[PDB]
Formats: structure tokens, C-alpha cells, sequence
């Protein structure tokens, strides 16, 4: 169900039409669905909100915005959330918000979407240089956060085991790569270690062939989660592998490089850049689990080959 | 073309409905009659400044910089009387014109109209000091419908092309005339000198036009092929092989 | 400290945007400085590492020559040392304008007053010859190394000096000029709040004025 | 006519350049070089080294390696430009390499 | 009317504002870099920019000689002052990547006399001294300039 | 009132509101500098500068000894550390055109105990030691500073 309204519609359905949507969803909530609404721009509503109160006269605050912004803010997301409905058939349901905010300028001083930052507990922050770049989704990584993972870790136990301290290295390779950027800059990868090496190549690695995703190929459309924590898995035994191959041998006489590592199992780096197109609709759950293990497998043996 | 004027020293109620009327032309035209009517509206921030004396002859009390709180619902009433309807032939386009006060983007006339407009052209005061006509700054300006508005079957099919190239170029022309400013001419290498000579016959040639020169989409594409055959074919990384052989040569 | 401490106005605000316009095309154009620099402390400290190899295979070959002229010559060191009295190599200081910065090099002067002729050791001239030869090109070699090394040296005083310029812009001046900016925008606001207070009241009490008078 | 190259070296180090064409007596009688043996003491190389570094008709200076150990202190104590030192091989040390002092002034060359 | 009656003041008119400008835009780099690095074409422009500052935008309106200045002389004095900055700007980009290049250095030493003249033509005092002579040293001072820059290329 | 019953309480007065205005004047560039540019009597000021504020201007209105500070020692442990100041600074004017410069670092290392007593002369517990102490005590500060001054310089 579809809710539209312009700029030049009246002021009341403007400011109304937030509210409208989250009835609409509640109503199916109630049924024991699960729904999920896109507010398009809440900054629009509150600029609707704005010039009802300019109308009222009443006494400007925060920027000019209606002293109540905040009230108003909380009281929608607040109806948000899982429940249990209504009635004996004790059923249950869901309404999930992922409302966007567009501040005037871009800033995050606006107090809508200040206001907005400290209500929503997940923060998918976009970026522009990325799409500039042609890297899709366009994700900000180091501004995006979620509140949730705490909640959902009885999930991820319960179902997948090893996805929490997966994604919880990649977030550690990742910040790392941010964090060495200082000292490439001024190096250019030569007085540097061959640790860290491991982390900026396998950083891009992450980066290119399972941050990005690229929508408009039949193979990627949509990536199960079976097949999302399979890819990382890949990737995080490799970098724990690379990493334990310099380590372990980094002593004296004989020791084990990037340079080494990377010549020498230049087709399991391959591999591991080629299982985005494990396409789920002609390769089923078994087929691709199976595969992923062969690369688990061969990339082991690939480090045990150095040693 | 159906000209209205509202002279400064008209009644300032007049001057409200004037961009009313036209628009109201503007819709049977375009949509009674099937035609395409392009819409100018030529200093919006007078309009604005009508719109606060009426909201002060109702003894209404001034909002955000004195102007009414309805200013942004305003804006969008005559803004948004435009665009293309299913079933008919015809479309209203709009070019609103508006002076910044004091220069400054952030004030509530600029800033309530970009915010419910795509895009701008944005007209800048060093170009035209320099003596350049038309002083329009491409870096500023965006037009966001621009993807849809140009390619094959509408345009030419490298027009998308022509125009990220030259921009690049341009931002790049800007960004190497700023180095040279602190290095000096000697400090600079063959592909600096390139972008530098690009950025010159780029303002002389593609920017400055005359108030009399009609130049058509073909020609300006073609006077960015002209500016563009200025570097070699690798040195132009924002378009495909597959253009820059059927165009770039010749 | 904290603020210009410039009284909130909207001339102030005007002001403040000129001002941080001017102070962030400061640092990028100083930026672009230090990368000049840096490219070129790059570039010359790629040529040190380069010249220093070569250098190194230079001198190697002089001194064999050395041992030739020995040979031949057996104790000629003593007489060259005590025998000296002018040069005939000399060092003139030259500019290189490198970029805004002038940077000093040090340039080869073949002044020409003649050496000492000496066939006094076995008569031994030809190697002595080709060792005067073989030295003669260390030594511009070594000037060129010298000047390198001067250059070097010029330089990482000058990207020092250049980027605590950027450095403070970026963390002194600017996040001054940005805090003065929105104490400014916000207090302007305040005044904004406090006329339209009033003026609300002055509407309310007309209202209640006309209502009395009816 | 500006600038001289002093030299502080070994026996064969200092003739090889003196026959170079480099060096030459001052007003003073003084020689902008020192041969530089196994009975010279460090006092007397420091003391050179100093003057040269004082000496505002001198500049470049050369200087073997292992002498540039010998009195290492002096070497980072002077910072600037004119006294460009340099450090080379003598005819039986070794190649330098390590411990340039410009490899120390720029902690990311090779 | 500027093309009816003058002809020249149009062009004039144009270069002028597009030499005070480009004066703007170097200014803002100067600050900063203090002229380390300037090209010959950039040193004229700022010279001749101060010579039109000081020696033609600026004027004592209490003087006899600059209470009003008739416009036939205001554009005199501007003829002259384009045409030496086309005229040095012509040398020394002619001169460029060769032998003997001509700079700036060389220009202000070779015809510094042609600067005193140019910025002594706010005194000719109008009305004190007549139309006609007025027009006709100009036209003296344009012959100087072009004797100048012929003898030094 | 200050001359009938102190006299030397005014230009002291006068010499710590210098000191404190040249190091905010030096403060606001130091900032930018990094220390780098700064004469060896300004670095004298700034460092007695520091004495001042960190000794002087503050005090523990919670302990036996700044709960209360009688006015004889305000001026009394001023007068120390002015005096300090005017020998410190002598010392490197008499000195910088010599053949041994006293900077900062010479005196700081050669008088290390003179700038802890200073620091400790907050420490007096006026109702613990009486006037008598005190003033007997600065005194004794005074005469070590001369004394190693005389053997500095």
C-alpha cells in the first residue's frame, strides 16, 4: 500500500500522512503480519509540521521548529515494534520503520534529524563518494551502527553459531584499514608490515567482493543469509590463516610474506573473489555450502603448503 | 511567447497573482490544448517580498526572517504546477529565477525553492567580472532529471558521455590553474599544460556564448568533441572505448 | 580563545563566512604546497638513494686506481700532501626556485688554476692521470650528492614548516571560526524568538482592545 | 671562488683528492683537510671538524665513514646546509649504507 | 552611444574590468605565497592593475586638475594604459621559451620613463590647458610606448 | 593607602600584570609556532608566567594554609617571584651577546631547587607559622637566588 503526497498538497495531509501510514500498519500488524514502512523523507513532514505551527502562531523553538518536535518524533517510532495482538487467536506480529531523513545542507545539526539519530536504534548511514565510485550499495561503514546486535545474538547462537565473532573481525579488518590509511600515505606500503599488509589487501578483498553487491545481475539479485556468512567465512579463515602464516614464521631465516603468499595461492584469492556467483536459484543451499566448503578446504591446505 | 509584466511600481497584490495567471495559461495551454509551454518565472524574490507585505496587511505575525510561516506551502503551490500527466501530449517545464540576498545561498528564498526544486544552475559573480556571457559556474549547478533528459533517441547517443568528461576536465582544469598559482609554470608536467589549455579554451569556447548565438544541442556537443580531442584518448577515463571510437576522431 | 568574541550580528555572520571561506582556501592551497614538496622531498630523496648507490661504485673504482698509481708510482701520498698550496676545483652557491620556496644547491666551478704535475714517483704519469681523472668525476659526483643532501635538507624544513601552518588552520583556525559562526547563527535566532514574542502580545492586546471597545 | 671542499679522511683518501684538484691553504697557512691516522685521536678530529664547521669559506665537506662514527655527535649536533657533509668508503672500510645521516633525517627511505 | 561617438571606450571598457578581476584573484595568492612564483604575463597584470588604481580609479576631487574629469580624458587615459599593458604582455609572452626572453625586470628598466609618463596624465589639468592639447599629448605618449617596445624586441 | 604603609606593593603590582599580558600576547602565537621562533627572554617570561599562575594566582581555599592568606604574604611571596623575573631576565641580557649564552635551560637545570621553593612558599600554614616565620623564610629564598645567580653568572 502506497501513501503519496507532493509538496503542494495541503499542509494538514502532509503533516497527517506519517500518521496515516503507521495506522495503515498497525491495522495489519493486528492481523498478525509483519510490515515493514518507508517513511520517503521525515524532514519533509517535519517542514509540514513547521508551517502548521506558523499558522497557529504559536512560540518557535529549536530552529525555529514547534517546541514539540521531539513529542511528536518519539510517540511515531514508539509504535513501532514486535507484539502480541489482539484477541483469542494469540497471534503475533511486527511493524519495522525505515524512515529516511533528507536535512536541508546535509548537516546532522537539523533537529529533525538530530532528534531522529537519537530515537532510531539503526543508523544506515548512505554516502555519495561511494556512488561516485560506482561502489553499491552506497554504505558509509564507519558512520552506520546498529543497536540491535545485542538483541539478536540468541538468533544468530541459536541458528548460525559462528556469524557474531565473523562479523565482529570484519568490522576490526575493516576499521583497521581505515586506521592504517595515515601511515600508507606517508609509507606507500614499503617500511610497513607484512601484517598489516594482510589486513589492506584483505580489507579490498572484503570490500570488493562482499560489501558490493550489484543488484542488476540475475546471480546477486538477493544473497541468503546462509550464503552471506558462508562468504565471510571464507574470508576471515583466510585473513586468520595469512596472518598466522607470517606470525608463526616471522622469527628469522625462513620466513613467509605477503608476496610469498599472495604468488603463490594467487587461484585461491580467485576462488575467493568468484563466490558471489554461486547464484542461489540454480545452485541449491547443499550445492553452495559444498562448494564453499572445497575453498575452506584447498585454502588451508594452500598456507599448509608454506609450512 | 505570452508575456506578462508586473512593473516594480504596480500594486504589490498584483504582483502575487501575476505568476498565478501565468501558470493558469501555462495549464490550458499545455494540457487542453497538447503543447509543450515553457514557464519563467523572473525574480521569485520579489514575489516573496509581495507575499510579506499581504501577510502583513492581515496582521499575521512574521516567521523564520520576517516572511510568513506559509512561505514553503506558497512556494510549492506555484512551483509544482508543472510537469507531464498521463494520457496527453502536452507538458509545462519551469525556470524559476531568483536573486540571492546578500549572495548567500542559506537564505529562506534560495533555500525554501532549491529544497523543492531539482537541481540548480546557480549564475556566478567572478565569471561574470571576468566578462564572460553567459557567467554560468557548471561545478555549483546540478540538474537531477538530466539522466533521463539526454541519450539516444532524445538527444545523441554520447551526450551523457561528452558531458561527465568535460566536467571532470573542468573541475581538473580549475584544480591544476590553482596549483600553478603556487608551483609555477616550470613545476607543471605535459598533462597539467593539457588540462590548463582546456581550462581557457573551455571558458572562451564551450562557456562563452554572445546574446545572440544560438547554439543547438548538436553544437555543443560538438564544441566538446573539440575541447575533448585537446587530450589523448587515455587521458579521457570517463568514457567508453566504444564512444570515443565512434566521436573522438576527425 | 574559543570564540573571535565578535558581537552576534548578521554583519558578523556575513564576515564569519568570507572569513572561513579565506581560511579553507588557505589550507587546500597550502596543502597543495606540501605535496609539491613532498613530491619533490620524494623525488629528491629517490635521487639521494639512487646517487648514494652510485657513489658507492664510484669511489670503488678510484680507489683501485689508487692502488694502480701506488704501484707503479710506490710513495707519492707523501709529496701530494705536503706539496699543496691552490685548487683548482671550487664550489659556487647557486638558486633553484623549486617552487614559492628557494631552495640552494651547491653547482660545480672548474676555476681552472692548474694542479701539481708530478712525474717524480717511477715517472708513473699515466696512472696518476687517470687517477686525477677518476677522482675529478667522484668529486662532481659528490657535489651533486652535497647539493641532493642541501636540497634534502631545505626541504624537510620546509614541509615541516608548512604543514604545522596547515595543521593549525585545520585545527586552530577553522574549528575557531566554525564555533563563532554557530554561536553567532544561534543567537541571532534568540533575537529572532524575543521580537516574535512580543509582537504575538501586541496582536493579543489590539484583539482584546477592539473587544472592550465593541 | 665561494665555496671549498674540506676533507677529513684517510691517507689515500686525502691524496687521491688532492690530486682531484680540491684543497688548498688559506691566508693562514691553515689546510681545509686532515689526514686522518691510526695515532690521531678523537679531540684532534672533533677539533677539525668543528672549525671546518665554523669555517664560512668551506661547505661541503668530506668525510669517511668510519670517521664519521669516531666523532658521530658532532655530525647530528650541526643541522643546516652549507656544511653539506658526506660520508664515503674508505679504500678498505666497507660500503656504507647504514647510519646516513640523511637516511636518519628521512625515516621512510629504503 | 560609446560606439557612435568614441569607438575605442567599448573595448577599453571590457579589458579594464577583466585586468581588475584577474588583480582580485592574484591578490588572493600573493598573500599567501608572497610572489615566490608568479608567471610575466601575472606580474605585469598586477602592476599595471596598482597603475590603474593609484593613477587612474584614484583622484583629489579638491584639486583643479581632478575636480571633473571630461570624459574624452578619462578614456585618453585609459587608451593609453590598455595599450601598454597589451604592448607588454605581447613582449614577453612573444619572447617566451627562448633566448632572450623579456621580463618584467627588464620592461620597468628599459622604459621606466614611460610609467612616470602615464601615471603624470591625472595633472594635465583641463580647462587650465586645452582640449586639444590634452588629446594630442596622449597620442604622444602612445607613440613613446610603441617606440619603446620596438626598440626592445 | 598601598605607598603609606608598603611602597613596594605598586610596582609589583604593575610588573605581574605585565608579566601576565605578555604571555597571553605570546600565548596566542605560540599556538601556531610551536615554540620555535621564541627569544630566550620571552621563554624566561613565559615559564615566570607559569610560576605565577600556577602558585600565585590559584590557591586550596579547603586547607590549613590558602584557607586565609594574610596580605603581608600576598605581597611578601610576590616580591620572590618578581624578583626572580628581573634576575632571571638580566641574566641572559647581560649574556646573549657574550661567548655563553644563560638560556632557559642553563638556569633551569643550575637553579632547579630555586623554582620547587618558589612553587613550595604557598605552603607557610599562617596560623601553624607565624609572621616571623614567613618573612624569615622568603628572605632566606631571596638570598639563595642571589647567591646562585652570583655563581651563574
Amino acid at each position: 500500500a502506497l501513501v503519496a503526497n507532493t509538496s503542494n498538497m495541503p499542509v494538514a495531509a502532509r503533516e497527517a500522512s506519517i500518521y496515516t501510514g503507521i495506522t495503515l500498519s498497525e491495522y495489519f500488524r493486528d492481523m498478525g503480519y509483519h510490515v515493514s514502512m518507508m517513511a520517503d523523507s521525515t524532514s519533509r513532514w517535519a517542514e509540514a509540521l513547521r508551517e502548521i505551527s506558523g499558522r497557529l502562531a504559536e512560540m518557535p523553538a529549536d530552529s525555529g521548529y514547534p517546541a514539540y518536535l521531539g513529542a511528536r518524533l518519539a510517540s511515531f517510532y514508539e509504535r513501532a515494534g514486535r507484539v502480541k495482538c489482539l484477541g483469542n487467536p494469540e497471534r503475533e506480529g511486527s511493524v519495522s520503520i525505515v524512515g529516511a531523513v533528507s536535512p536541508p545542507g546535509g548537516d546532522f545539526s537539523d533537529p529533525v534529524t538530530s532528534a531522529t539519530l537519537g530515537i532510531v536504534q539503526v543508523f544506515w548511514g548512505l554516502d555519495k563518494k561511494l556512488a561516485q565510485r560506482k561502489h553499491f550499495p552506497s554504505v558509509n561503514w564507519l558512520i552506520s551502527y546498529s543497536k540491535y546486535m545485542r538483541a539478536l545474538d540468541e538468533y544468530y547462537d541459536k541458528h548460525f553459531t559462528e556469524f557474531v565473532p565473523l562479523r565482529t573481525k570484519a568490522k576490526e579488518i575493516l576499521q583497521e584499514e581505515e586506521d592504517l590509511a595515515e601511515i600508507v600515505q606517508l609509507v606507500g606500503k614499503a617500511s610497513l608490515a607484512e601484517t598489516d599488509k594482510i589486513t589492506l589487501e584483505v580489507a579490498k578483498l572484503i570490500k570488493d567482493d562482499f560489501l558490493q553487491q550489484n543488484g542488476y545481475t540475475p546471480y546477486d539479485r538477493f544473497c541468503p543469509f546462509y550464503k552471506t556468512v558462508g562468504m565471510l567465512s571464507n574470508m576471515i579463515s583466510f585473513y586468520d590463516m595469512a596472518r598466522r602464516a607470517v606470525e608463526t614464521t616471522a622469527q628469522s631465516d625462513n620466513k613467509i610474506t605477503w608476496s610469498i603468499i599472495r604468488e603463490h595461492m594467487g587461484e585461491i584469492l580467485y576462488k575467493l573473489s568468484s563466490m558471489k556467483f554461486k547464484d542461489p536459484v540454480k545452485d541449491g543451499e547443499a550445492k553452495i555450502k559444498a562448494d564453499y566448503a572445497q575453498l575452506l578446504e584447498d585454502m588451508q591446505n594452500a598456507f599448509r603448503s608454506l609450512e | 511567447v505570452c508575456l506578462f509584466l508586473n512593473l516594480a511600481n504596480d500594486p504589490t497584490i498584483e504582483r502575487i497573482i501575476t505568476p498565478r495567471l501565468a501558470l493558469t495559461t501555462a495549464e490550458f495551454l499545455a494540457y487542453q490544448c497538447e503543447k509543450h509551454v515553457l514557464v519563467i518565472l523572473t525574480d521569485m524574490s520579489s514575489y516573496a517580498e509581495a507575499l510579506r507585505e499581504v501577510s502583513a496587511a492581515r496582521e499575521e505575525v512574521p516567521g523564520r526572517r520576517g516572511f510568513p510561516g506559509y512561505m514553503y506551502t506558497d512556494l510549492a503551490t506555484i512551483y509544482e504546477r508543472a510537469g507531464r500527466v498521463e494520457g496527453r501530449n502536452g507538458s509545462i517545464t519551469q525556470i524559476p529565477i531568483l536573486t540571492m540576498p546578500n549572495d548567500d545561498i542559506t537564505h529562506p528564498i534560495p533555500d525554501l525553492t532549491g529544497y523543492i526544486t531539482e537541481g540548480q544552475i546557480y549564475v556566478d559573480r567572478q565569471l561574470h567580472n571576468r566578462q564572460i556571457y553567459p557567467p554560468i559556474n557548471v561545478l555549483p549547478s546540478l540538474s537531477r532529471l538530466m539522466k533521463s533528459a539526454i541519450g539516444e533517441g532524445m538527444t545523441r547517443k554520447d551526450h551523457a558521455d561528452v558531458s561527465n568528461q568535460l566536467y571532470a576536465c573542468y573541475a581538473i582544469g580549475k584544480d591544476v590553474q590553482a596549483m600553478k598559482a603556487v608551483v609555477g609554470e616550470e613545476a607543471l608536467t605535459s598533462d597539467d599544460l593539457l588540462y590548463l589549455e582546456f581550462l581557457q579554451k573551455f571558458e572562451k569556447n564551450f562557456i562563452t556564448q554572445g546574446p545572440y548565438e544560438n547554439r543547438t544541442v548538436y553544437e555543443t556537443l560538438d564544441i566538446g568533441w573539440q575541447l575533448l580531442r585537446i587530450f589523448p584518448k587515455e587521458m579521457l577515463k570517463r568514457i567508453p572505448q566504444s564512444t570515443l571510437s565512434e566521436f573522438y576522431p576527425r | 580563545k574559543d570564540r573571535i568574541e565578535i558581537f552576534p550580528s548578521r554583519m558578523a555572520q556575513t564576515i564569519m563566512k568570507a572569513r572561513l571561506k579565506g581560511a579553507q582556501t588557505g589550507r587546500n592551497l597550502l596543502k597543495k604546497k606540501s605535496d609539491a614538496l613532498t613530491l619533490r622531498f620524494r623525488q629528491i630523496l629517490k635521487k639521494i638513494i639512487e646517487t648514494k648507490m652510485l657513489m658507492g661504485e664510484v669511489m670503488r673504482e678510484a680507489a683501485f686506481s689508487l692502488a694502480e698509481a701506488k704501484f707503479t708510482a710506490g710513495d707519492f701520498s707523501t709529496t701530494v700532501i705536503q706539496n699543496v698550496n691552490k685548487a683548482q676545483v671550487k664550489i659556487r652557491a647557486k638558486k633553484d626556485n623549486v617552487a614559492g620556496v628557494t631552495l640552494p644547491v651547491f653547482e660545480h666551478y672548474h676555476e681552472g688554476t692548474d694542479s701539481y704535475e708530478l712525474t717524480g714517483l717511477a715517472r708513473g704519469g699515466e696512472q696518476l692521470a687517470k687517477l686525477k681523472r677518476n677522482y675529478a668525476k667522484a668529486v662532481e659526483l659528490l657535489v651533486e650528492l652535497a647539493s641532493l643532501q642541501t636540497s634534502f635538507v631545505t626541504l624537510d624544513e620546509a614541509i615541516k614548516i608548512t604543514n604545522r601552518r596547515v595543521n593549525a588552520i585545520e585545527h586552530v583556525i577553522i574549528p575557531r571560526i566554525e564555533r563563532t559562526l554557530a554561536y553567532i547563527i544561534t543567537e541571532l535566532d534568540e533575537r529572532e524568538r524575543e521580537e516574535f514574542y512580543r509582537l504575538k502580545k501586541i496582536q493579543e492586546k489590539k484583539k482584546i482592545i477592539k473587544e472592550k471597545s465593541e | 671562488r665561494g665555496k671549498l671542499i674540506a676533507v677529513i679522511g684517510d691517507e689515500d683518501t686525502v691524496t687521491g683528492f688532492l690530486l682531484g684538484g680540491i684543497g688548498e691553504l688559506n691566508k693562514n697557512r691553515h689546510p681545509n683537510f686532515l689526514v686522518v691516522e691510526k695515532d690521531t685521536t678523537i679531540n684532534e678530529i672533533e677539533d677539525t671538524f668543528r672549525q671546518f664547521l665554523n669555517r664560512d669559506d668551506i661547505g661541503i665537506i668530506l668525510i669517511n665513514q668510519y670517521i664519521a662514527e669516531m666523532v658521530r655527535h658532532a655530525l647530528d649536533a650541526h643541522q643546516r646546509s652549507i656544511p653539506a657533509v658526506l660520508e664515503i668508503p674508505s679504500k678498505e672500510h666497507p660500503y656504507d649504507a647504514a647510519k646516513d645521516s640523511i637516511l636518519r633525517r628521512a625515516k621512510g627511505m629504503f
